[PDB]
């Protein structure tokens, strides 16, 4: 029963595991786009000055 | 008795480490197949011995 | 064996779901905190044109 138990608890980790390394993609892909029209903007003020 | 289920009981301990260690043998299948082969042999021998 | 077999793994994923909930802090504050320069750069665009 323990061996169930812990395989069981074990396998509902991977759950969590998987959809956290979705929202560190999602987050990560994210933070590309924002620091892409940052840069952008960067230029753009340097530029202006 | 008490002797034959020593044995089998030290014989779970290496099987519990080659389990643990399966995830690699795959990875390291340049020199698994000489180190898996010699281990036959032993085998081999001291059936024959 | 498979108590403790599973019993371990369990404990490596946690540690390692743990890892993946802390660096998403990391990201989760750095994307507000980039989401706030963009403020900037939106409301300076404005007074540019």
């Amino acid at each position: 029963d323990q061996a169930d138990k812990a395989s069981t608890r074990l396998k509902q980790l991977k759950r969590q595991l998987e959809e956290a390394e979705e929202e560190a993609q999602r987050a990560n892909a994210s933070r590309r786009k924002l620091q892409r029209e940052l840069e952008d903007a960067t230029e753009t003020a340097d530029a202006m000055n | 008795n008490k002797a034959e289920k020593q044995k089998r009981d030290l014989g779970e301990e290496l099987e519990a480490l080659k389990t643990e260690l399966e995830d690699t043998l795959d990875s390291t299948a340049a020199q698994q197949e000489l180190r898996s082969k010699r281990e036959q042999e032993v085998n081999i021998l001291k059936k024959t011995l």
